[PDB]
């Protein structure tokens, strides 16, 4: 069989509106996804919108976004449509469908849609009873810190009233990260959040075991000397509660921290993504940017 | 074999020895391992137990 | 240390040359004051400047 | 600057005449040395030679075969080079009667040496190792040499025929029914911790999964037993850390309609071997999880 | 001053075997095929003379024999690199300047 | 049909000793802030981000933001830099003290010393100064991360000349063809703002990991049947065998995935490149890139 093909035409069968026609041109050279991976896949299988679930599981759409191949628009014209997946390591341009200002050298991450808050949703561009759905590119700090969010809002909601459960959710849908403001659509206890919080609270504990004893201990040591904000602000969080080290052994010490790093990347990388883009210089416009290490 | 052989030939001056009634070249290789990287095979030695 | 890149660019005069222990050797005794050595084509005679 | 030059069509290196064609245009020159048409001009793959002791050379004459560096703390060799096929002499993974089988035919001086600096020391195996590609066209001389190719599909040159990668039965398993069009091929080793000794426990994982993300997911009910070995190596032994389950990285990847089984032979000792085909060489780092 | 004299570069002294008196042991023949052949042979009919015997005393066979000779190949390759600053100075070329 | 390259002008005139002294590093590891068309030489290395109080740490993750870049060809005036492609192989400076061998995970380090060296020679105008990254393998480059946070641990008790014993232990790695000192951070017994930071990025995760366990592991516990969590329990249990408003666990929770984010920096290793042949006497050797 020949290799999966780079190029992907896509052909509606639905007729198209001439105001339509033209959305496409606007969309040109945006991250599309696709799953089958046909050399003429048809547009039913084209975007996100296959699928949404009445469940709605923000965190469902996380996983299931990420097998999807990632294409790049290219070449509207009359009722045909041409996806290209650029090969690893090559640079092309991406226009941001998102709302979100870009900054010169940073990596960005495919997310699943976060609506604005008047989810005016432009033209929305729909046929058939189906919709286009396009997710979101948008900065590693936004996108490290939306999954840890779903996180700590499934910690919460364990061990506590319901009411309770919503006024922490609440407070952590929202996100006013980079001056535009975000809000999390149906965040669902799922259990793909049950694995999700496994691995994490698998990490949560095996760290406090790999910890040196000269480790944890430190920061309660610093403060009888040093003094400064970051020390204070921290500090807080902490509970309540010379002297010689009760040992020091360079060799079994040395081991005690190589262990400790491999759960650490077994923690970090749930809140971490699949890194796509790492952009360069942004157009002046904030309505496209070039990127590399697509894929 | 023999037929794959040119024809072409051309005169070239050598020193000869006749042993036997026979005729029998002589020919030094120095020209052809001099200034070079690696052993003339004619110069070896032999390991007496 | 002489500027060996002129002599690998100016054009020099084809003379046979005969003389012991090789090339490799007789500048490994360091026979010759100044010289230099290197392996495959040189990227230093192109920086013209 | 022209508008001419940049209407002109991108240039096609095979229509340009070769450097030494283009040397010799010029003088009028003629050597005898083939000129017309350099080897090698058209291959996206990269190679690097890799000299190889004698006793090792068996099964990797056949094209198409994983080789690692095993780093040595002695000063020489410092990396003695290892096959994946007599790298399962010591896994646990391998089945005892093929243990058995083909360790007769790898033993050597030089290959036997191999399994003893796995025992030097107490350090993991993944820390000792390193995924090199795979053989194509072996030199096979009193040295061994080697061609590894660093990237790209194994073939023989002038694409005449494309060699196939080697993956011996016993340790390839896949995770689903249902293969995709494409799909990545991983090296995992895994460890199952034990009291008297930690077991390597070597696998081949093909699967249409390729985010790292969800590919540790479903790892993790297969390999659900060893990773209770590990928090139970913990609590039994204070004053002990072991580190790291396994380590997964990305080897490459395949077609998947191609895969189809097959079997090495030598010296009358017939093995089978899953067969990946047009293998494209794509090597990862290490990523341990636990 | 320095005085720099003539400079000089030494000329490697041609060779060839087709002219070496070497090549009266060997039989150079061009074949461009050369790489798709496996190996050669060279089978060898033989059948020996026998004399007549005398009486009490066994007879010759009219034996024949044969025999198979191949060949040996020989391959040589030799490295030379060129700098890649090389190719860019072999046909790119700026200014018509001296 | 010339390779593009960036093109970069030194500004103080350079005497032919001088441009000489560049074309000894003509393979050489470059990074650069940003991918500009032109760049000033004051721009070119890790000298411009050179500090005092600040630590190897903020050298450790700005250079990864660094785009590498070999010098492919020096002249006068202009000097070209190609930035490399993936996939492709390209030679590269031995600029590192580690000797190269073949298929070494290579991976791009800040340069250090340990006081005076034998041969700190380098391009050198008024006040500026040229500074190339070593090229170290991957796993020495986790041991000299692994040695510099625990070297700062002890930072805080200088006092002890017998915790100092170890510190010299740590201060000197010993790998193979090779006898590195890797130099204290600390100086003058107080710590650099950067190392304080990096020990507080992951002494305070550790210390919420001995508290925030004990809730979630219960109501999690039953449900598992893997029972690999039930046994976690136990040593967290055995872990107390030495001697609340509901919005405070989210803050808790909250700081604890956050400063792991800070100690990202320090935790994984981009790798840069990866050998193939090695030249003789490693003066250098070609390695095809891998992003």
């Amino acid at each position: 069989m020949a290799a999966m093909e780079a190029n992907i035409f896509c052909t509606f069968d639905h007729k198209l509106s001439i105001a339509d026609v033209g959305k496409l041109t606007k969309l040109v050279a945006a991250v599309v996804p696709i799953p089958q991976r046909l050399h003429l896949i048809k547009h039913y299988q084209l975007g996100l919108h296959q699928f949404v679930d009445h469940t709605r599981g923000y965190v469902r759409l996380r996983g299931l976004l990420r097998n999807m191949t990632l294409t790049l628009m290219r070449r509207v014209e009359g009722n045909q449509i041409l996806l290209h997946v650029p090969t690893h390591g090559l640079l092309y341009t991406v226009l941001n469908t998102g709302p979100v200002t870009w900054e010169k050298g940073d990596a960005l991450c495919v997310l699943p849609p976060l609506f604005h808050g008047p989810l005016a949703r432009e033209n929305l561009l729909t046929l058939g009873q189906w919709e286009l759905v396009l997710p979101w590119i948008v900065p590693m700090p936004l996108a490290l810190e939306i999954n840890q969010r779903l996180l700590i809002m499934g910690l919460f909601s364990l061990d506590r009233s319901y009411e309770e459960v919503k006024a922490a959710v609440q407070q952590l849908q929202t996100i006013t990260f980079r001056d535009a403001t975000f809000t999390i659509p149906d965040p669902v206890i799922d259990q793909h959040l049950l694995i999700d919080m496994k691995t994490a609270c698998l990490s949560m504990s095996m760290v406090a075991n790999l910890a040196s004893e000269l480790t944890m201990t430190y920061v309660r040591k610093l403060a009888l000397e040093d003094s400064s904000m970051l020390l204070v602000k921290c500090q807080e969080l902490l509970m309540r509660l010379p002297a010689r080290p009760q040992h020091v052994s360079p060799d079994d010490e040395i081991a005690r921290l190589s262990a400790l790093f491999v759960m650490l990347r077994q923690l970090d990388d749930l809140i971490r993504e699949q890194v796509v883009f790492t952009v360069c210089d942004v157009s002046p416009d904030n309505k496209s940017a070039t990127c590399i290490f697509k894929g | 074999l023999s037929q794959a052989g040119a024809h072409s030939l051309t005169p070239l001056s050598m020193d000869v020895i006749r042993l036997g009634e026979k005729t029998v070249i002589m020919e030094n290789l120095r020209r052809v391992y001099k200034n070079t990287d690696t052993k003339d095979p004619l110069e070896r030695n032999v390991d007496l137990t | 240390m002489e500027n060996w890149s002129a002599l690998e660019l100016l054009p020099k005069v084809g003379i046979p040359t005969d003389f012991l222990t090789h090339v490799k050797t007789s500048a490994g005794e360091e026979m010759f004051e100044a010289l230099r050595i290197y392996y495959g084509d040189d990227p230093e005679r192109y920086n013209i400047h | 600057m022209d508008a001419r030059a940049v209407a002109k069509r991108p240039r096609d290196p095979a229509d340009e005449d070769n450097e030494l064609v283009t040397a010799l245009k010029a003088k009028r020159e003629v050597n005898t040395i083939s000129v017309r048409y350099l080897y090698h001009a058209d291959h996206q793959a990269l190679t690097a030679r890799f000299f190889v002791p004698e006793g090792l050379v068996e099964f990797e004459a056949q094209p198409g075969a994983l080789l690692i560096r095993m780093e040595t703390g002695c000063d020489s060799p410092r990396h003695l080079y290892i096959s994946l096929y007599l790298l399962g002499i010591r896994a646990s993974n391998v089945s005892a009667s093929t243990r058995c089988l083909l360790e007769s035919v790898y033993t050597a001086s030089a290959a036997r040496a191999a399994l003893q600096w796995l025992d030097l020391g107490p350090h993991l195996l993944h820390r000792r190792l390193e995924t090199l590609g795979c053989v194509k066209t072996v030199s096979l001389g009193i040295t061994s040499l080697l061609t590894c190719v660093m990237r790209g599909y194994l073939y023989n040159t002038l694409k005449t025929e494309v060699f196939a990668l080697m993956i011996p039965k016993d340790m390839y398993l896949t995770w689903e029914e249902t293969r995709g069009r494409l799909q990545y091929v991983y090296l995992i080793i895994v460890y199952d911790y034990d009291g008297p000794e930690t077991r390597p426990g070597i696998y081949v994982l093909t699967s249409s999964i390729a985010h790292w993300q969800t590919l540790v997911d479903v790892a993790r009910g297969k390999f659900a037993r060893e990773r209770c070995s590990f928090v139970n190596r913990r609590i039994t032994r204070p004053r002990q850390i072991p580190l790291c389950t396994g380590v997964i990285q990305k080897l490459g990847w395949c077609l998947a309609d191609d895969i189809h089984t097959s079997f090495l032979v030598h010296k009358e000792l017939k093995l089978s071997v899953v067969r990946l085909d047009n293998f494209s060489v794509e090597l990862g780092d290490f990523r341990e999880f636990v | 001053f320095e005085a720099i004299f003539g400079t000089f570069c030494n000329r490697l002294e041609w060779v060839y075997f087709l002219t070496s008196g070497l090549a009266a042991a060997a039989h150079a023949i061009k074949f461009h095929d050369l790489n798709k052949l496996t190996t050669g042979k060279m089978l060898f009919h033989v059948q020996v003379p026998r004399v007549a015997s005398g009486a009490g005393l066994p007879t010759s066979r009219q034996t024949t024999i044969m025999v198979t000779k191949y060949s040996e190949k020989s391959p040589i390759t030799i490295p030379f690199e060129l700098s890649a600053a090389c190719l860019t100075y072999l046909r790119e070329t700026f200014e018509g300047t001296i």
